[PDB]
RNA sequence: UCUACCCAUGUCCAGGGUGAAGUUCAGGUAACACUGAAUGGAGGCCCGAACCCACGCACGUUGAAAAGUGCGGGGAUGAGGU
RNA sequence: UAGGCCCAGGCGACUGUUUAGCAAAAACACAGGUCUCUGCGAAGCCGUAAGGCGAAGUAUAGGGGCUGACGCCU
């Protein structure tokens, strides 16, 4: 099925452990139209006795009402949660406050205890094909990180020094080494972080045309210059053209991850 | 004045083009042509003294006439004619005595003008008169600063200076670069100003047009591994009346 | 592949001949060295 | 007395080049000059504000660092040259960029003649009384110190095992290390930098000994 | 006299493509800019011999040669080669 | 004897130039932008000086720095 695991991806594990002290706070990317598959609890465990806020990127892609429901469940869970934009600042602004009433209560300690209060270092982790590097550069304002639209662009964790304020380090993406279930494979393969050359992409294909036809009924009748709704799916592939019989498959994938259609969640 | 060219080729993206809507001719007159080698920035001792230069079209030197005084003896234009070595267009001068001259061509020359410099000459486009006689308020050209020599000062394309005050033995003068100073009273002076007033809007839009004009590339410092420098004791400071602080 | 020797007599007289030696001081004792050693071939 | 309390000041007649200095025995009053500062333990350098920074002025500078007493770098005579908005920082700029080696000195701008701003430079002086000698928690002062060489794990590799403090003025430091050779100029004031980071330690200099393992 | 740059005078580039400005007729109009048709031959334009380079592989390394050979490759009217 | 073709990401706008004989590139240059000096025996340079380049040119013109097509933010 999916069992992309690269070495990079053991060696980030056993790098996040080697250098946990140095963490003071850690930020947790999380995809807004996936927010309970995009978890990753093989690095949960790892990471605990830390404070964290999730993050919900790429939220323009999505459905504001589920996000904001979500968020509101993570909320009432007992873990703070934030909605941002990485490619237009949205809610940039919004999260350096937020570590400082985090972790407040250890900066009047050591204030207390006589020493200048210094910079916050933050540790960003996340799935891979998520704004991993772009919120960096965002939030630096320099462009010092390497961004592309494919998976696995960064190898190597790096150190970025924001200004005298902060202390953000960068990670690969990092995925469990085995899925159990099916449907988040498949959702995660749909929304990318994944090589996609190893993958079948007719099953994906069949799963987005499926869970398009249960919950988008007019968007998938509108679709791109064709209305119907047949049992299978010859009917949509062949409507602009020997022709491909089932390349088309691709460009089912190509436009919904670019959002020719309109906003959609999967949650 | 300007055309453009279409982009047919990913060199001529952006090429500007002047229009020579003011040429009627195309060829020179033998009598006023002398020779012209080029120098490749070296000296009488061959060594390279000024960077960025050589190469380039031949050019053959045209004759102009930055004195005048031919008093009297009024002239007719002839024809306006493009040069190569210089950044404005010249005109030729048929005077009625007989003799052929080329000048510096200020704008609004029609062919068939008649033209006149002297004491006596008219307030008008292509006379040359001394600073005494021209009134305040004028646009004038091809400034002088000693009598004798031969307009020095403003004679670039489409530039000008103006008339201030008449104070005795001088003239106050303001000249394209907001400099104001006093010139000799007796020098001369050209009426208008000069034309190809367009030329600065011109877009190379190559690197190989630069090459024709006969300029070599540059190359920054860093990878080679605001003090004024006029002189503080320099004469002619008492002439100068308000500084070049723009 | 050129070599660096490429012969002609006109630059060889130009450079190295005898009026070129005898034009300037220096010239003039590179022949005075040569006759003291008594080389049957001077200048060129 | 200043603020219920005393204190004492001198004048050193100024000091002029070594090189042309060859008086008549004139010259032998620098050397008393130079005796008030061993017996001084806060010193005050005064520039000129109508010249521009002379080149014997940091020479001068180097004295009073050398012997590890607390600066405040003073500047006299504005009412000279202009007072104006962007002419604080076209001097203030100047002086870090040419005054390197000392950059905990606080900047005062005063002029004497004028009296303007003359009784801010006492404020400046009690505070660097308390840095110059001031000590910090043994236990705190480790703490940092890993701190620093873990984001920068660059010192075979050089080992950093303890470190403490000896003196009060100037605060002296020793760290005990496998072996001082592998200490390069570029890491002791790297280690300066985060200790003067860590504290205010401001108007005072620094110095950092090493010793071996022991 | 090799190589770097410059100066004055000569000389070389088989063939085949694409079709800018301008001009003429002209739907359009009251005429345009825009349709098309015809003419026109611009370009550090395209494919490719002579010529000039030197990207890949193999051989040779007491070699035919103290930087070559064989098969592919880049430029080829120009910031060109000589 | 005569072109293999089609998708997706970086980098550089393009044509060109480089370590003869290990590195032809993302490195250099480039068209455009911007800062600063210069009123004419100009400012800069080469020369001990005479003598020259800049230029027989004059601020729409020349030296010296920094960037590097053109459309949307600085
Ligand atoms: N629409 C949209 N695209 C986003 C957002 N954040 C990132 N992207 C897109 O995601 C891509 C870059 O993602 P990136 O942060 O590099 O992912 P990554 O986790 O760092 N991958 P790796 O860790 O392997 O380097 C770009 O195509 C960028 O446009 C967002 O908020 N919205």
């Amino acid at each position: 099925t999916i069992q992309w695991f690269p070495g990079h991806m053991a060696k980030a594990r056993r790098e996040v452990t080697e250098k946990l002290k140095l963490i003071d706070i850690v930020y947790e990317l999380v995809d807004a139209r996936i927010p309970m598959s995009s978890r990753n609890p093989m690095i949960e465990d790892i990471l605990k006795n830390k404070p964290r806020i999730m993050l919900l990127n790429k939220a323009d892609k999505a459905d504001a009402a589920v996000t904001q429901q979500w968020k509101e469940h993570f909320e009432n869970q007992g873990i703070r949660s934030l909605s941002i934009n990485s490619v237009n600042g949205q809610g940039l602004n919004q999260i350096v406050p937020a570590s400082k009433e985090i972790l407040q209560e250890k900066f009047d300690r050591m204030r207390a205890k006589g020493v200048k209060p210094r910079a916050i270092r933050a540790l960003i982790i996340g799935i891979p094909n998520v704004g991993k590097s772009t919120l960096i550069n965002r939030l630096a304002k320099k462009n010092i990180a390497k961004t592309g639209d494919r998976p696995g662009i960064t190898t190597s964790q790096q150190w970025v020094k924001v200004g005298k304020e902060l202390e953000l380090l960068d990670t690969p993406g990092i995925l469990w080494p085995k899925f159990e279930d099916e449907l988040v494979g498949l959702r995660l393969a749909v929304t990318g972080a994944i090589k996609d050359s190893i993958i079948n992409l007719q099953d994906v294909a069949v799963f987005g045309l499926r869970f398009l036809e249960e919950h988008y009924p007019e968007r998938l009748k509108e679709r791109y210059g064709l209305d119907e709704i047949p049992e299978d799916i010859a009917e949509l592939f062949d409507a602009i053209g020997l022709i491909n019989y089932d390349k088309t498959t691709e460009v089912i994938i190509r436009d919904i991850r670019t959002e020719k259609f309109g906003r959609l969640s999967f949650e | 004045a300007i055309k453009k060219y279409k982009p047919t080729s990913n060199g001529r993206r952006g090429m500007t083009t002047s229009d020579f809507a003011e040429i009627t001719t195309d060829k020179p007159e033998k009598s006023l042509l002398a020779p012209l080698h080029k120098k490749g920035g070296r000296n009488n001792q061959g060594k390279l003294t000024v960077r960025h230069q050589g190469g380039g079209h031949k050019r053959q030197y045209r004759v102009i006439d930055f004195k005048r005084d031919k008093d009297g003896i009024p002239g007719r234009v002839a024809t306006v004619e493009y040069d190569p070595n210089r950044s404005a267009n010249i005109a030729l001068i048929n005077y009625a005595d007989g003799e052929k001259r080329y000048i510096l061509a200020p704008k609004g020359i029609q062919v068939g003008t008649e033209i006149m410099s002297g004491p006596e000459a008219d307030i008008k486009v292509g006379n040359a008169l001394p600073l005494i006689n021209i009134p305040v308020g004028t646009v004038v050209h091809n400034i002088e600063l000693k009598p004798g020599k031969g307009g020095q000062l403003v004679r670039s394309a489409g530039t000008s200076a103006q008339v201030l005050g008449k104070e005795g033995k001088y003239v106050l003068v303001r000249l394209n670069s907001g400099e104001v100073r006093m010139i000799l009273s007796a020098c001369r002076a050209s009426i208008g100003q000069v034309g190809n007033e367009q030329h600065e809007l011109i877009n190379i839009g190559k690197a190989g047009r630069s090459r024709w004009k006969g300029i070599r590339p540059t190359v920054r410092g860093s990878v080679m591994n605001g003090f004024k420098t006029r002189k503080k004791k320099n004469k002619s400071d008492k002439f100068i009346v308000r500084r070049r602080k723009n | 592949m050129k070599r660096t020797f490429q012969p002609n007599n006109r630059k060889r007289s130009k450079v190295h001949g005898f009026r070129s030696r005898m034009s300037s001081k220096n010239g003039r004792l590179v022949l005075a060295r040569r006759r003291r050693k008594g080389r049957k071939v001077l200048s060129a | 007395t200043y603020n219920q309390q005393e204190f004492v000041i001198v004048d050193t007649a100024g000091m002029r080049k070594k090189g042309k200095v060859y008086e008549t025995t004139e010259k032998y009053s620098v050397l008393r000059a130079l005796k008030a500062i061993d017996r001084s333990e806060v010193v005050a350098v005064v520039l000129d504000g109508e010249e521009g920074i002379i080149e014997q002025d940091k020479r001068i500078a180097g004295y009073a660092h050398e012997a590890g007493k607390a600066v405040v770098i003073v500047v006299n005579k504005w009412d000279a040259v202009d007072k104006d908005e962007s002419t604080m920082k076209e001097f203030e700029e100047n002086i870090r960029d040419h005054f390197q080696f000392l950059d905990y000195a606080p900047i005062l701008f005063m002029s004497a003649l004028t009296k303007k701003r003359i009784h801010t430079l006492m404020p400046a002086i009690i505070k660097a009384s308390e840095n110059h000698s001031l000590r910090v928690q043994t236990n705190v002062l480790n703490d940092v110190i890993m701190d620093a060489v873990a984001m920068n794990p660059t010192p075979s590799r050089l080992k950093i095992y303890y470190a403490t403090q000896v003196s009060v003025k100037p605060p002296s430091f020793v760290v005990f290390v496998n072996d001082p050779e592998l200490m390069h100029f570029s890491y002791e004031r790297f280690l300066e930098n985060r200790i003067r980071d860590a504290f205010g330690f401001e108007g005072t200099p620094i110095k950092i000994f090493a010793r071996a393992r022991k």
